[PDB]
């Protein structure tokens, strides 16, 4: 089962449902599609990568890589992460 | 409360830094005070000498970001069976995206220019509330 | 070895994983479940290069260390409308603002 | 999860029963299985041989009620500095009044006759839930 | 010392140190603010033992001394268990 | 050292502790704080024996090992009703039911 | 509509019956169905285990007369701040004199024989309309 | 300020006006004295006691006692209570 | 502490409250305001016993738990005509009917 | 910003605790990290070996309340002329009454129970802001 | 020396040296009068405040050993609330 | 040498300091400047003992280490009303509430 997350500029990101439920905010908005009128696609894409990163590396004994954040998107990513509580 | 026990029983440990951070090893003394020790460059391992029942935590040496050791917050050396040293695998935790974003922003903006950032007031206080070993110990103890 | 991918067509982006041993055809089957279009009407691309159904993802340059969860590799998708295949067009993501002064 | 390490490093221990119960010492083997050892009458002590890094807990030999050792749940022998053996002080804990009452009734009523007692039914399930080391180890492992 | 009053089902009045009675979160909550609490289903031969348990618990919690058993006569065991189950102490 | 006592009058029972060295009069002061009756108007008893204000609790037989927290010693109390002191009356606690068969 | 949420977050509560009636505690399940729980004798208090976000109401066990809890009709267990259990003070409401009179008559006359009382026909219908939890839920649910 | 309530048998009950205004029926009859030609004194006295009970115990956090009603007066009290709407 | 009273004379009944600390004379002041009769010509009674103007209602037996709102205590009232005081007369309330069969 | 200079020049110091507090000496290492040293009981003095140009501050060992050394916040050992050791006089500051009150209350109430105190809410955050060496160092760096 | 009067909530009148009271900028401002009423601060708190004035004047900028300022646990919460409101 | 004191009378409390060498009379001069009453019409006390005008505070038990700034010594004050002197009476300070539970 997949879910769709639409950015402010209309980009459609399709992610595994379980991955998106990392966000309690997104969980509440689903209870299969969600619109984010304040989060542009260059932020929402990085949010989706974080879901994959978190699901993959949580409780793993392997070496954990840094999660890269370009400085140009750092401020916008912070507010998205703050609103989504993940 | 959280403190090393004065066991006087030697225990040799391998500090393995599997993180891209410069790691600051912090030993909690018998009074529970954090005591900093020599730093470890990224990707380096060292055999050190400690004691059974001692408490250790691991931090970013430059920013004080918390790190994990054997997938948890605190490390206690145990008995060296067959003389083999205990392995302490120092890794990055999976930070929340918010804390990870706070880290990048702190590394780019001096704390003085924070209140000049265009964000909610809660984020101004979030940035200024730098990782603090004493605070984290009080949180764990609570 | 797990590989992590962004399958992109126009303004659509699918986050999925596969294995280096899995084939381009198996990747077209995953797209079929999500986007309801048969493999015959799918062409998968890496940059400008079409990918053959029989080739494994690793052979086409998708490896566990280039297609990472925190930085997935992009796979292009172009569909067929009846007769012809559309040209591969991946709409770019939005651009970030200029760095603020206190941060530059 | 909880298990003894096979250190082969000897450690001499005094098991001192400072409780009115007949104490059953339980050693956690290398597979984590509880292994019972010889019992100790109330107020008796015995010098035993164990090893560094071994895990031990202590129970009432008749009822399996949990007991304390050096005021905690688990005892691990350490290095004998200056030839002094490690001292393990087995004491009775301060049970809750409810658990203490369940003990007395369990000691007075056979399990077949529990539900023949005039009490709320909820207490029937409480009586039948006898202290169980295997259950407790799984609970601690979940923690 | 502040004391509180605990009245049994047969009207016996037991006066215990406030700090001792606050071992029980049940009793602490039942006090909040009153100084006296009536136990209409707990008879006096049970409530007296409950008060003794307060003293035993205050005295022996976190003690390295040898702790003695808390005695319960078989005649009162079922009712004490039922009171203890209802008060959850 | 510490002794643990039940001071009992009629249907009143006071649970309190004191020291073996502490005196009978100080024990009356505790009664005063609870029941607001001066020591002068109080009489303390061990069994039927009146207790002298000046004697220590240990001298009156209340020792650490007879006056235990889980098994306190009983001290009787009688007050003064105007002109005279009442006789000692300690109402007994209720009685337990007969032991059931399954527990006998 | 009126129902417990399956929070799965425990909440310990004291049910304090500060009324002369035998109280029937009623828990509204996740479907909103009333489920009766054990009764409480007059003037008794007890620690029971419920959960945050659950709904409870309280009735006379014999007549189903409605009762108040913390001066309201419904009690919802909340977070036990500072580990202290939540207090549910079950009291009589101040009934109207009419309802209180209906209660006494219902307690003295079998429903058989209501029409053998010499009263206005409207009072026959008022008496025979015994307190009903489902109707009371529907009236509250309308508000 | 008090009001007077006269029973069918001529008993005169003097109650605080605001207590008597508990009954909207009584409130309407006042707009000094009110005669109840069908309510006898052994019922109206109980009605006046109920006024006091209601005023004291409405919105009280104390334990509220039962309002006692003897069986012999229950039928007459009910009809008076139904007429007075209290 | 509030006490709740029925002040009764002949076929007159006054429902009123006062404090346990308040005095009998102050109760005559309340009766005065209602029936415009001075205390000097008023005599108050508990059953057959005359009450002294100086005594408090609590001392005269009117306590918070005997003089209840749902069950007030009765105080008798007798007035004085010119020279003498009348005897205390309290006309009884009517009698209820016999219990119906369905209620016995 | 604030860090010790690696002078490699020995300097002997007399740490003199003229306070009723158990004093914790804190040395700022070359990386500027606070590094705690052995404690000093009230009214005790100890001759220690340090180095010229090193930075030290002094705190209550139990509560981390800041203390004065030579009537200032920081101490830097200097040249031992004629073999005289350098004296570091550790004294109580004159706290504000508010900070002194916060100390007493912190010593009497576990941190978990602050919000159960009947005081203005602003004092809850005041109580929880325990003295912190790292925090105080950041403030000085802002100078 | 000029004195000032500080009146507690329960009517106790504390008379302290003007120079001593000017330790508190709050009190200095509250004087701009020779008397100030503290209707929220009881005498077992305001008495301690006056002791703090004397303690502060004596031990400010002294190299002598400074003694602890004693606070009985029973008055600690009320003293704290008084101190917070007077910011002293 | 410096002593710190609380000169107290009724609900009046004067905080002041002097020297151990200073005399009781000089302390009365300070009371006079504040309260406008001459030394002859005031009596100063240490506990229940009158203090002679000529003797020093040190001789009368007021020392730098018992009369401390953070814990001043109490000196009692009694005035003269016309003919006779009033008795010494010092109103106590308010009492603190009982320790909250979280503080015991
Ligand atoms: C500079 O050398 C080290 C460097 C490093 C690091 S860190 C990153 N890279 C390296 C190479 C290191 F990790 C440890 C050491 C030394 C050898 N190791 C300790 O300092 C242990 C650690 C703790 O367990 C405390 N400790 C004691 O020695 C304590 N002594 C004792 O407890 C007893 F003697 C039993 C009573 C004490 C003296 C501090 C009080
Ligand atoms: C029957 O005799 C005993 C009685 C008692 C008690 S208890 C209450 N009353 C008595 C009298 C007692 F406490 C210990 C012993 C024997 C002497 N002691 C052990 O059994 C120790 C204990 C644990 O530490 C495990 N253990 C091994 O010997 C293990 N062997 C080893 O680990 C090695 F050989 C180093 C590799 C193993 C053989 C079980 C695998
Ligand atoms: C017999 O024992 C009791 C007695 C009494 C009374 S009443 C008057 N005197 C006594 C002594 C009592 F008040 C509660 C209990 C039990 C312990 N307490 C519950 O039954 C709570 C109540 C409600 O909150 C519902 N409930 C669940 O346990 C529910 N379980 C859950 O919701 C979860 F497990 C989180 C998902 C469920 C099992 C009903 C589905
Ligand atoms: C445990 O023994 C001590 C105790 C105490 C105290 S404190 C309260 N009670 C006691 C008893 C004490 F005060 C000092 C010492 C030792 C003897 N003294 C130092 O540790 C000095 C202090 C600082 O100045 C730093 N330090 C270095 O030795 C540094 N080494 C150097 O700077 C060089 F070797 C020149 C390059 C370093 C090794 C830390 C990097």
């Amino acid at each position: 089962m997949y879910v769709k997350l639409i950015s402010s500029d209309g980009h459609e990101f399709i992610v595994k449902r379980e991955h998106a439920l990392t966000s309690g905010t997104i969980k509440a908005m689903l209870s299969n599609e969600v619109n984010f009128r304040e989060i542009p696609s260059h932020v929402l894409s990085k949010v989706c990568m974080y879901f994959t990163y978190k699901v993959r590396y949580t409780n793993s004994s392997t070496e954990i890589p840094e999660f890269p954040i370009a400085p140009e998107i750092a401020l916008e990513l912070l507010m998205a992460a703050n609103f989504l509580d993940c | 409360v959280l403190r090393s026990v004065n066991s006087r029983e030697p225990s040799q440990v391998i500090f393995c830094n599997r993180s891209p951070r410069v790691v600051l090893p912090v030993w909690l003394n018998f009074d529970g005070e954090p005591q900093p020790y020599p730093t470890l460059p990224p990707g380096t391992g060292r055999r050190i000498h400690s004691y059974r029942g001692h408490l250790w935590l691991f931090r970013d040496a430059g920013t004080h970001d918390g790190l994990l050791v054997n997938q948890t917050e605190l490390f206690v050396p145990s008995l060296n069976v067959d003389g083999q040293p205990i392995f302490a695998n120092i890794t990055l935790p999976v930070y929340t995206l918010k804390e990870r974003c706070l880290q990048v922003v702190r590394s780019l903006v001096k704390p003085e220019n924070y209140r000049r950032l265009d964000i909610v007031r809660s984020l101004y206080e979030d940035l200024e509330d730098h990782p603090n070993v004493q605070k984290d110990l009080e949180r764990l103890t609570q | 070895m797990d590989v992590f991918l962004m399958i992109r067509r126009h303004k659509t982006t699918i986050f999925t994983d596969a294995k280096e041993s899995s084939t381009v055809f198996e990747l077209k089957r995953i797209v079929e479940g999500i986007l309801k279009r048969p493999p015959d009407e799918q062409r998968l691309y890496k940059d400008d290069q079409l990918l053959d159904d029989g080739k494994t993802l690793g052979e086409c340059g998708f490896t566990s260390q280039t297609a990472r969860p925190q930085a997935p590799a992009t796979v292009g998708l172009a569909f067929r409308a009846d007769d012809t295949f559309e040209a591969l067009c991946i709409e770019p993501f939005s651009s970030p603002p200029e760095l603020p002064d206190v941060m530059k």
